[PDB]
């Protein structure tokens, strides 16, 4: 059982506000670690990969970094545009695991 | 004389120190320095000299407007020696075209020139300054060559020769030569699917190439000759590290049988150094562009899908502007092992500075040492408004 | 232009098996793996499993082990992956997914638009 | 051939003449010369050459905006015909670097130039043309040699290096080489209390340099080398009469194992000839500043420290700017003795003339001769109003 959560498993914040999102892996998966970004009715899209390679397409906007077990992905604006849930993928070993995701809504 | 053989081993790399730097463009702002691109270099029994390709003009003449071409036809392979500018009262004509290679066989030197147009082009081997054979073009689109020193084992100089699309399956042949006749020449076989402008060294008998794939992907294929058998095979360099520009950010996981992907129909000439733990890669250092330039130590490389750096050393600032590169040896030096070398074109001009409207280069080069020695950046130090 | 695209909606009953397909462009078929993951409604993404670029060795996910295969058509650039003895708690969008190295597992990059399973 | 050996003694100097002028400064008003510094004179078995650490740039061009520095890492070490101007279009590079030294041992030709920051400096020992050897530096903190010519004697060449602070007690190490190899190092011995750019000759087997102390006085240090040994020791030359620039007025009674006070922190290289009853010494005119050179005739002036001069030549008159002197020998001449030469550095521009932005120098070099000869004085000659 390859072990991940997320923190916060939800947040919201408004548009403008910068935002981090944290993952925790039980196992010390290291470097594997990916981020993916998924928006209702549509398959996941991806944002980062070997824990801060960021994706060709992706904006700049986005970053990550890792210590330990513990991954996160920031952003450094946030975006009319970003608002979706984030999953953490274990690329380590199989199975491949995801944790629940976490959702940023918007602040109201 | 006799001919060179490849008999000795490379010598251990632990850091790398200056062999040599012309400043063709700060020099060129007020003296008869030609334009030229695409730079290699290259060493007879006793002297090294640079190469490159002229424009056939000075920089601050007004000729060098429209410099940018890879192919004007007025365009030819000179040679000058060693860290002097390219000038036009120095300099001496090896062959015309515009694509070309050359080494020395220990006995004399080869040159081979490409000229032409893109579809009725040929290539003219010369041999101890003369013409001796020539090659038509077979795939009709653009023939085209290493761009880099050749090298030769008891008489014999493997050349890498492209023909077709850029953005396609381009055929390939290799040719050996002998004295510049034609010996043999084979198809490409292995697992590489794109080669272009090979970079390659000897060693311990056997010659190996580092080439460009402009096709799929950001890991450069190689290319490993066997100069007596007059056979070869070919691969990718398996490590993560991924050595093209422009280039993906790395992953975890390299190939080895098949290109990595995300930055098609593009890439620069490079190098690396293959020798198990002694190995080393160069590479640009931002990805989006052709700027900077550092070598890294990464063990196993080639075959090792997830090496990883453990040392490394900047040679030119992402602050600055670099450009092809490629490596090179003395097979002549004294010594046990064969001192591996490495040069870096520096671009200036067009296509990244507008306010001039030609486009020029600087040569910096290195070489190993088996010392622990310190780190310097090397920009070419030219201002550009001096030029405007 | 790199695209993956997978079957239809479809439903079933109970007990009845569903194959989805999924077609590969814009790139070599066999030089990439093939995975797939399911999204549950209201769920995150499970996966699958697994299948390999050259020799289609296959990975499967533990929990649906004796219910699921995988395999390849290359000469339509087409994956396939196929549940047995559907359960109404099978109903999910089901993705496939390419992978970078087709030899081993490290970031899923292409994804298709997902093909919703209905079991009921 | 074979080596050198330095088996004859000094020829007896009475008086000196002209040996060579380039007048680069002038010539360079209109025409490619290049910008440089600190040069040197050597001779190979057949042939006389300039040396200098250019600064990539010629004086008329705009690179020569600030070519004041040290280093720019733009700078190396060229050489180019006796009397000829430093022309981009007729000078060989030896090395890259900003501090070197040079010479032929009887067989080919050591170059060691020094590059890199002042942190991870590095030197790099070229021989015959080729990389032969690397020293790190030790004390972090501008390596730097001797800018002028080596000594060889049986293929031994001994090299004197410093690192460390130049307002304190910086270390200092001589290194000892053959055929670009190490074969031995010391760490400085005897009484001399700091050391700088080493100039040195030999004579009837041993070396003898003279040497700056940049930290605590204005009597010059010498250190006397065994080459056959790998041994030395150090002094400072006892006369009274000061070599130094800035430096005090003369005393009646000059010091040998401690340096001479009064202007600390500052300094020009220098040389002089040591030979009881045949020694003469070289000087600015001016205490103040580095103008004007004279020669003058101190018998026994390495050790007796109440010696006054008893014959002189002006060579540069206290009018016309001076710079950095040494010396050199021809060690292939016919003859029973080694006719002792000298050159003097002759600075134009920054940091005296600030109606240009770079500086420059000229060269003048004599010999001397057993004949008592006419005097002349030698200005660089340039107007600097043409610059302007
Ligand atoms: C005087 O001169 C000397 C000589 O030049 C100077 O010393 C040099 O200083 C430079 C500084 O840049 C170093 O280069 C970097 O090296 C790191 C790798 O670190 C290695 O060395 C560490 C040193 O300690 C040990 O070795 C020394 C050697 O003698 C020894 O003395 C000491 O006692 C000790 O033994 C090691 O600790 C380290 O290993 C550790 O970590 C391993 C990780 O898994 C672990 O396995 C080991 O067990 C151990 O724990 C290792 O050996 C390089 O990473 C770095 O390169 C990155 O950063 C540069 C910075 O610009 C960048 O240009 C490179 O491209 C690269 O950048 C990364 O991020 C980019 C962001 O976009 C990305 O694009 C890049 O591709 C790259 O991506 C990263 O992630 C991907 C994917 O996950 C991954 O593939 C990439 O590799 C990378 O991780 C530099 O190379 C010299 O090595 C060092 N040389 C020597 C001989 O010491 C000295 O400082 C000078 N002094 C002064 C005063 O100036
Ligand atoms: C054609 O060419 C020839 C060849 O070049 C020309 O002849 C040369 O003319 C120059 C003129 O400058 C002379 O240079 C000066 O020499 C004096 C020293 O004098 C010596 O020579 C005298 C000559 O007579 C004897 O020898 C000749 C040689 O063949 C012989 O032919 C003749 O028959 C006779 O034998 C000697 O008399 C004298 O010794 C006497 O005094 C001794 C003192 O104690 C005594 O012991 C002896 O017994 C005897 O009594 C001696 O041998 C140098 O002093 C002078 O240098 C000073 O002046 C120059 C001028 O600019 C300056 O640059 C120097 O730095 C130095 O300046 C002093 O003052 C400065 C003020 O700030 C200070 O900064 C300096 O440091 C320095 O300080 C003084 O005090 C300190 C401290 O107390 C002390 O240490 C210093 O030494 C100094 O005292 C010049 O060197 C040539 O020597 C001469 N050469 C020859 C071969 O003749 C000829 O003229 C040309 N013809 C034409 C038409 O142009
Ligand atoms: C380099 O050649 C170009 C091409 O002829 C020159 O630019 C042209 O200048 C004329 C002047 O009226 C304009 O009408 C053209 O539209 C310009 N063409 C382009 C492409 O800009 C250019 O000035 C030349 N540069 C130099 C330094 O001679
Ligand atoms: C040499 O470089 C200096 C440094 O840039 C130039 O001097 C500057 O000229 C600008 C012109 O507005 C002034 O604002 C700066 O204050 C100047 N700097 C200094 C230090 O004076 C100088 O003109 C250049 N000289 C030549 C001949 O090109
Ligand atoms: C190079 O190796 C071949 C192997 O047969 C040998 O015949 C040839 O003479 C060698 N060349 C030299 C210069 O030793
Ligand atoms: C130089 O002197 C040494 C002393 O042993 C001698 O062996 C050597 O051959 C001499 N060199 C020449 C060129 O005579």
């Amino acid at each position: 059982d390859i072990v991940m959560t997320q923190s916060p498993s939800s947040l919201s914040a408004s548009v403008g506000d910068r935002v981090t999102i944290s993952c925790r892996a039980s196992q010390s998966i290291s470097s594997y670690l990916n981020w993916y970004q998924q928006k209702p009715g549509k398959a996941p899209k991806l944002l980062i990969y070997a824990a801060s390679s960021l994706q060709s397409g992706v904006p700049s906007r986005f970053s990550g970094s890792a210590s330990g077990t513990d991954f996160t992905l920031t952003i450094s604006s946030l975006q009319p545009e970003d608002f979706a849930t984030y999953y953490c993928q274990q690329s380590y070993s199989a199975p491949f695991t995801f944790g629940p995701g976490t959702k940023v809504d918007i602040e109201r | 004389r006799n001919f060179n053989n490849l008999t000795k081993g490379l010598c251990t790399i632990n850091s790398w120190h200056i062999y040599g730097k012309d400043n063709a463009v700060r020099i060129g702002e007020s003296s008869d320095v030609l334009v030229t691109r695409e730079p290699y270099v290259s060493c007879d029994p006793d002297e090294c000299r640079f190469y490159a390709l002229s424009q056939g003009t000075t920089i601050r003449g007004k000729h060098s407007n429209g410099t940018i071409h890879d192919r004007s036809q007025y365009r030819a392979l000179i040679s000058w020696p060693l860290s002097s500018p390219p000038t036009v009262y120095n300099s001496r004509v090896e062959c015309i075209g515009w694509s070309s290679t050359s080494c020395h066989d220990g006995k004399s030197r080869m040159s081979i020139c490409i000229s032409g147009p893109n579809n009725n082009a040929s290539a003219v081997v010369w041999y101890n300054r003369r013409p001796v054979a020539e090659i038509n073009t077979w795939a009709r689109n653009i023939l085209r060559t290493q761009e880099s020193e050749c090298v030769c084992h008891n008489g014999v100089c493997p050349v890498v020769f492209t023909d077709g699309s850029a953005t396609g399956p381009a055929d390939t042949r290799i040719y050996y030569f002998k004295e510049g006749k034609i010996l043999k020449w084979e198809s490409l076989t292995g697992t590489a699917k794109h080669i272009e402008e090979c970079s390659c060294y000897g060693e311990r008998t056997g010659i190996t190439c580092t080439c460009r794939d402009n096709w799929q992907g950001s890991n450069r294929p190689v290319i490993q000759i066997d100069p007596v058998a007059m056979t070869h095979t070919s691969q990718y360099i398996c490590s993560p590290v991924l050595t093209d520009n422009p280039r993906p950010n790395d992953p975890n996981i390299g190939k080895c049988n098949d290109p990595y992907p995300g930055n098609n129909n593009n890439g620069v000439k490079g190098f690396s150094y293959l020798d198990g733990a002694n190995t080393w890669l160069g590479r640009t250092i931002s990805t989006a562009s052709r700027s900077g330039y550092e070598m890294l130590k990464v063990p196993n490389a080639l075959t090792d899908d997830r090496s990883k750096p453990i040392q490394g050393q900047t040679i030119v600032l992402n602050a600055d502007w670099s450009g092809y590169s490629g490596s090179f040896m003395d097979y002549w030096a004294e010594g046990d092992c064969y001192r591996a070398c490495f040069y870096v074109e520096l671009i200036r001009g067009r296509p990244k500075e507008d306010k001039v409207w030609w486009t020029s280069n600087s040569i910096v080069s290195m070489c190993s040492s088996t010392e622990f020695l310190g780190q310097w950046n090397w920009p070419d130090g030219a201002k550009i408004e001096y030029f405007l | 232009q790199v695209q993956l695209v997978q079957s239809g909606a479809e439903v079933k009953r109970p007990g009845a098996s569903v194959k989805v397909s999924c077609k590969a462009s814009g790139y070599t078929f066999i030089s990439y793996g093939i995975s797939w993951v399911r999204q549950a409604p209201g769920q995150g993404l499970e996966w699958m499993g697994w299948i390999s670029a050259y020799n289609g060795n296959t990975n499967y996910a533990q929990n649906l082990q004796g219910r699921v295969t995988m395999t390849t058509d290359t000469s339509t650039s087409t994956a396939y992956m196929e549940l047995r003895s559907l359960r109404s708690d099978d109903t999910a969008v089901y993705y496939c997914a390419r992978v970078i190295p087709g030899t081993a597992v490290d970031y899923f990059d292409y994804w298709g638009q997902g093909t919703l399973v209905t079991v009921s």
